[PDB]
């Protein structure tokens, strides 16, 4: 909402300056987003009038004039193209200083005298307009000053509007606040009825009463639209971002940026039989002013003749039934529609218009008339024509009504946490139109005004006096609170926990869209059909991430396009599962690796990394909550891993996840020529753990013996390790396995398994005897199961 | 992390949700109407006509003043999802917001709050203001500004909040008679920036080691 | 078709160690109380006879000063006997309201098998306007539970502090059925009066809570004596 | 009943490396926590600490718990060897705790952070390397400790 300043001024002055005004406005919930001046600044030039003009004897682009400046005449050399006698013009005196230091000098033009200079609206910052001449009204006062004249001592000031300020959407809503704001004197533009000069109207029907309760209509006839719109309604509009277009549609938008008011001129020719303002039939059609075929639905109101729809209610007119250059006769139309009846009805059949918007957001429902009249006198000061008399159809039963409100003190003051004096209360709220009654012992009785639309209950009173009262000027207290010692389990693993590990580990932290390409899901996931956006950003953005690998792999790969070799990333986030019907939305911890073991350095070796490397990285996270017993990686298969190098992590028999090695034929689809070893864990799985148990410590040595074991090279070191702890026996309290073996010093089809076990007794010194004889047991019962032997 | 420490110190518990929710809890139970245009396919992401990406963390809290009666003193970090993205805008974005529930909550409650918390975050005395604006949800609702000393008068606009709108509270089973509150919003990556002197936003989810090396 | 095939082998490398038991019982303890408002405060370990004794009403000829109770370096200065001296430095320093946990190392000269010379203790104090003993009891009742993650029976049985009245002995279930676990007590006002809070406008409670002894109850330990030996097989049981 | 209090949001500065922080992360790194008695024996003291006057307790529990503390490494030292002596090799210890400078008249009680480390570089296993630590493994893990508020370029080893 923009408006000149000087308008509101003739309204309601607050008078501070104009940097004082903006900035209160915003304090008070009417964000300036712009305040610019209307010109550029001048001295010296006033309304000039051309008497006379001749051909320049020695200059044929050129012409002498005699110019009056009501004082004196001036004889004043002209090369524009429009400068003819009878013509009122900006006239720059000899001694005016023009924008961007200019001064007007006397000038010799071809041998001919000229005592000033004839100005453009571009000559003088006022347009960009430099075609010619600015053309002033043929009324235009000679011998005043310019900047006068044109009111170029101005602002623009646009306002940020909020949904609920929808009275705010005219000059008269923008100076009632400012008054209310500052405490001043409101000086409306008193509106006199324009009696009738006929009896010619034309019947009007309020067919949908609820829609539309209140629907003024008028005749106006005999108007000439070859007439202007006048300079001061073109710049009052320009000031407000309205271009001029015609008389009649001027007025009409002219009235509504006032008032507040939105009207339409029909051309009085195209009502065949009185209006009628009714609901939409369904698929009934509809041809827009602009060219648009519009296909209606039954829940649209329309304004109708007696034989076809004329327009969408409150939002545009049809070709058909609007003002042309035929039009010797208009019908004039000021209505009041339901904000309920016509909320998203402009958008649903993709349209936005000043009226659209003002009527959504609430138009005063007693303002018809008065904006009707006024109306009436500008179209016939603008075009003429004689007026009919004004065609009332009022519903009572459906025009709105609020109910009174009662405002406790008691409320104002808990809230606000300061009492107000009941004067400053009544005084506030009146300056809003608010009627205010008394209703007992710290108790009123308020009526809210025709015009807002946002008033209802209690607590939108006490927002006004807040807002008017000034916000920052509120106290500052800290919330009470009854508060009880409190704390989460001590065995479990967060993930800010380890997030904090797996970055001491090594690990950077990724953030990756959650929606990806359907062409990567289905790579990472194949067969699966991913859960699809319906109005996706675009169609590689189209899919829910059922894995956190294809966001990871995708900005690994994004470092290594960037001079980088060692990638370590980490991320954490929900995955999607499923279609809408049994959705799961599940919390995943994943990792990728890449390039070497250890960063480059003197004292760190130049492997590259592997699965173990990522392993020890899982292990890690697994043994946050002391519970890394309670997992087990059994050698699994993933259609995005590598299936010689992938380990299906179980808890219970329950799947936690997978850790292995990207797939070759995945990397080549990708360009990854290097190996990249991916984790993603569950964390529902992962987080409880087990708080310590506490078990007494022996006060006798430990016995430790090593073991060479050769074993098939398929048979899992995890199967033989179990195995061991089986016959062991209670005694046993280390087992580690210290070396791997599968070279030329035995079969290629066995491998070597060096094992340390140890054992240690409660409550005595363990003899080589029975320790023989339990490292005799272990080795029959691996003979057994995986056919073992002795190195 | 920084966020919610102020908070739980406090007494604030962390509440998460999904992040796919329904029209009830992202919209309707926060008093945005149908016809509203924040529901639009423009500016909302649906998978059918009832499920969507949240736009917001407020559903989380809904589903909190539904499961629990008063007192209710939660902060919610998450991941947000926006249709209407450009260059300054992300598709994607995350959000932190608070609720509290309780019997004597003020305004003077919540002006406290927020301007505490703010100065604990930016870890400096800063001057704090606040502008009466209109949301939805909360009835009185404000624009909060700090000053440009993190670097057109020299304010910046950081977060919002307000008092929670009685058909709020009514609507998820509080009685507005007995019970206020109080809620508010931050954009994690708007913080982000301004503390660390991060000027593309692009620079969040490109994940170029050159960039996350320097918050290490 | 290649034959880069491998197993469910150890990962490579060091994996994480741990935390003491006694640490990770104080940090539970800090936890319990900072998540609603009460700051950690920290003080000397070699402290003055009047923060340690006379600040808490405890008189020259009371047993607890003797040599056979408490270590001296000379007559005035010693190490201190409980962390109240660091509550009393804060009574000091600031007007309330006060929320302060203490958790630190103490000192006792009359050590044996069951006691050690050395020991971590917490101790609570609020300062505030309308503090009561059911203020007290509400607190005290909801820090055990969360502390022990159960919804236990609490009991306050009457007992005598110098720098409290009323004073309790504060008892949780599992020969008695009943364990003594802290102690507690209404701030006397002797002692806000001597660091310059008047009883009259300030009210206030402080409590006390052995560290080994809430570790030997939550993990099971029996021996106090494993704590200061630092054995990685006892250690090694806390990861 | 529970106490009332009106709080306000607060928080500590975001760049600080706290202990508990770093006690974390030298567990991430491999370290068991020790606590060991801040009294030690006077000529234990001496060796770790040569022409330096201990401050000495008046009525000590024994002869070779008299003096506090300078350092938190003749204790750690101890708690190293205590383990050598029951079986174990690969030793790896951190503390945190006061350390006592001066004679009561300008007293000094400074908190500090201690390691100790001995045996293998990495546990014993089939893929580690059965190499014996050195003075650039300690060092890792105290730029780690120093890397911990974003502030490593302010430390220098000389
Ligand atoms: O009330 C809130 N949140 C809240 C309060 C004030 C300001 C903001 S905010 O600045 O982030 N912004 C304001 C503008 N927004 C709008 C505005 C209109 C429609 C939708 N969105 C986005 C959020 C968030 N949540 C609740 N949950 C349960 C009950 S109340
Ligand atoms: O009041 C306290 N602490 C307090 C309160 C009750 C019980 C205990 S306790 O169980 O740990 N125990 C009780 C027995 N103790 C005694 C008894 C007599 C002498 C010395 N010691 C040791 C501590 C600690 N501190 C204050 N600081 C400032 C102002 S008040």
């Amino acid at each position: 909402m923009k408006f000149s300043e000087k308008w509101l001024r003739s309204w309601a002055n607050p008078q501070v300056s104009h940097d004082e005004l903006v900035a209160r406005l915003s304090m008070v919930g009417l964000e300036v987003d712009a305040d610019l001046p209307v010109a550029g600044a001048f001295s010296g030039v006033v309304v000039g009038e051309v008497l006379s003009t001749e051909q320049h004897p020695d200059a044929d682009k050129l012409r002498v004039c005699q110019v009056s400046n009501g004082s004196e005449t001036f004889q004043v050399v002209c090369g524009a193209p429009n400068v003819r006698a009878g013509l009122k013009i900006p006239f720059a005196m000899i001694g005016a200083e023009l924008p961007d230091d200019f001064k007007i000098k006397k000038a010799k033009l071809r041998g001919v005298e000229s005592f000033g200079m004839l100005c453009s609206a571009k000559e003088l910052q006022i347009s960009e307009e430099n075609a010619g001449l600015l053309e002033l009204p043929a009324d235009a006062p000679v011998g005043q000053d310019v900047r006068t004249y044109l009111e170029l001592a101005d602002y623009t000031i646009e306002v940020g509007l909020t949904p609920n300020r929808g009275d705010c959407l005219s000059l008269a809503g923008l100076a009632r606040e400012v008054s209310a704001i500052y405490d001043v004197p409101l000086a409306p533009v008193a509106v006199d009825a324009v009696a009738a000069q006929h009896d010619e109207t034309r019947p009007v029907e309020l067919a949908a009463p609820a829609a539309c309760p209140r629907y003024l209509g008028r005749v106006i006839r005999n108007v000439d639209l070859s007439r202007p719109t006048p300079l001061w309604m073109v710049e009052r509009l320009r000031r407000s971002d309205i271009r001029s277009i015609d008389p009649v549609v001027d007025v009409t938008n002219y009235v509504m940026i006032e008032l507040g008011q939105p009207m339409h001129a029909f051309d009085l020719a195209e009502i065949n039989g009185g209006v009628r303002v009714r609901m939409a039939e369904d698929g009934e059609k509809l041809v827009l002013l602009d060219g648009q075929e519009i296909t209606l639905r039954a829940d649209t109101l329309v304004i109708a003749d007696h034989q076809r729809a004329l327009a969408i209610a409150g939002v545009m007119g049809g070709e058909h039934s609007g003002v042309s250059d035929s039009t010797r006769d208009l019908f004039l139309e000021a209505a009041f529609f339901d904000t309920i009846a016509l909320a998203g009805k402009a958008r649903s059949y993709g349209l936005h218009t000043d009226s659209s918007h003002r009527f959504e957001r609430g138009v005063d429902s007693q303002l018809a008339r008065k904006a009707m009249e006024r109306a009436t006198r500008l179209i016939l000061d603008i075009v003429g024509g004689e007026p009919g008399p004004i065609v009332e159809q009022v519903s009572e039963a459906h025009l709105p009504k609020v109910a009174p409100i009662t405002l406790r003190a008691e409320r104002v003051t808990q809230m606000l946490g300061m009492p107000l004096d009941a004067a400053e209360i009544v005084r506030l709220l009146q300056a809003l139109e608010l009627t205010v009654v008394a209703d007992g012992e710290g108790q009123w009785s308020v009526g809210v005004p025709s015009h807002r639309f946002d008033i209802s209950l209690e607590v939108d009173l006490i927002e006004e006096l807040a807002r008017l009262y000034g916000y920052n000027r509120l106290p500052v207290r800290y919330p009470q609170a009854r508060l009880a010692p409190n704390n989460k389990p001590e065995a479990r693993a967060a993930l800010p926990l380890l997030r904090r590990l797996l970055v001491a580990r090594g690990y950077q932290e990724a953030i990756t869209f959650s929606f990806i390409d359907p062409a990567l899901f289905e790579l990472f996931d194949p067969g699966t059909q991913p859960l699809t956006l319906a109005n996706p950003i675009s169609a590689d953005m189209a899919a829910m991430r059922s894995s956190l690998w294809p966001g990871l792999v995708k900005a690994l790969q994004h470092n290594l396009n960037r001079q980088q070799s060692r990638v370590r990333l980490f991320e954490s986030g929900l995955r999607f599962v499923g279609q809408l019907e049994g959705l799961k939305q599940e919390a995943m911890l994943a990792g990728a690796i890449c390039g070497k073991r250890l960063p480059e350095g003197w004292a760190n070796g130049r492997d590259g990394v592997d699965f173990f490397d990522a392993k020890a990285d899982v292990e890690a996270v697994l043994a946050s909550a002391g519970a890394l017993g309670d997992f087990s990686f059994v050698p699994g298969e993933h259609p995005a891993l590598h299936p010689g190098q992938t380990a299906r992590i179980e808890r219970e028999g329950r799947l936690v996840g997978y850790l292995g090695a990207l797939h070759p034929e995945l990397a080549k689809k990708l360009d990854l020529e290097q190996p990249v070893f991916l984790f993603e864990l569950l964390l529902a799985e992962v987080v409880d753990g087990h708080l310590p148990k506490f078990r007494e410590l022996s006060r006798f040595p430990e016995v430790r013996r090593d073991l060479a074991l050769l074993v098939d090279q398929d048979v899992p070191a995890q199967d033989i390790l179990t195995q061991i702890r089986a016959a062991a026996g209670e005694w046993l309290t280390d087992l580690r396995l210290f070396d791997v073996y599968h070279g030329k010093g035995i079969d290629p089809h066995r491998k070597s398994l060096a094992v340390g076990l140890t054992w240690q007794h409660p409550s005595r010194t363990l003899n080589d005897d029975e320790v023989n004889s339990t490292t005799q047991n272990i080795v029959t019962s691996l003979e057994e199961r995986f056919n073992a032997t002795l190195r | 992390e920084r966020i919610e420490q102020c908070f739980s110190r406090i007494g604030y518990e962390v509440a998460e949700g999904p992040e796919v929710e329904d029209d009830y809890h992202n919209f309707e139970a926060l008093n945005i109407p149908g016809h509203h245009p924040a529901r639009a396919m423009h500016d909302t992401f649906y998978f059918n006509a009832n499920m969507l990406l949240r736009t917001h963390t407020s559903p989380v809290q809904v589903r909190t003043m539904e499961s629990q009666q008063p007192p209710i003193r939660i902060v919610c970090p998450g991941r947000v999802y926006r249709c209407d993205s450009d260059l300054t805008h992300s598709p994607m974005f995350h959000q932190v917001e608070g609720l509290l529930v309780d019997e004597g909550v003020s305004f003077a409650d919540l002006k406290g709050t927020i301007e505490e918390f703010l100065r604990a975050f930016f870890e400096k005395q800063l001057e704090v203001r606040f502008r009466p604006s209109f949301f939805p949800f909360t009835e009185p609702s404000a624009e909060v500004d700090i000053q440009c000393v993190i670097c057109q008068t020299g304010w910046l606009e950081v977060m919002g909040c307000g008092m929670v709108h009685p058909n709020v509270l009514r609507m998820s089973n509080i009685d507005p008679e007995k019970f206020q509150g109080f809620a508010f919003g931050m954009g994690a990556e708007r913080l982000a920036m301004l503390r660390y002197g991060v000027n593309d936003l692009r620079l969040f989810f490109d994940n170029d080691l050159r960039f996350l090396g320097q918050f290490r | 078709a290649a034959e880069r095939i491998d197993v469910t082998l150890p990962g490579r490398g060091q994996l994480s160690g741990g935390l003491h038991p006694v640490t990770r019982t104080l940090e539970r303890i800090e936890q319990c109380f900072s998540r609603i408002g009460y700051e950690v405060a920290e003080g000397p370990e070699v402290e003055d006879d009047y923060h340690n004794f006379e600040a808490l009403n405890i008189p020259g000829h009371h047993p607890a000063r003797a040599m056979h109770d408490t270590f001296y370096f000379n007559a005035n200065m010693l190490l201190r006997t409980h962390t109240s001296p660091v509550q009393v430095r804060t009574m000091e320093s600031q007007q309330p309201p006060i929320r302060i946990v203490c958790p630190g190392r103490v000192y006792r000269c009359d050590s044996d098998l069951t006691h050690s010379p050395m020991f971590h203790q917490v101790e609570g104090l609020l300062v505030d306007e309308g503090v009561s003993f059911a203020d007290l009891k509400g607190t005290i009742e909801e820090f055990l539970r969360a502390f022990f993650e159960k919804q236990l029976e609490v009991r306050f049985r009457p007992s005598f502090f110098p720098f409290t009245e009323p004073s309790a002995e504060v008892d949780i279930q599992c020969q008695t059925g009943w364990l003594e676990v802290m102690g507690c007590g209404m701030v006397h006002p002797n002692v806000l009066r001597m660091s310059n809070i008047d009883p009259e406008k300030f009210q206030g409670f402080a409590f006390g809570m052995g560290a080994e002894r809430l570790a030997m109850l939550r993990y099971g330990v029996n021996d106090l004596r494993l704590f200061f030996d630092n054995d990685l097989r006892f250690l090694g049981q806390f990861r």
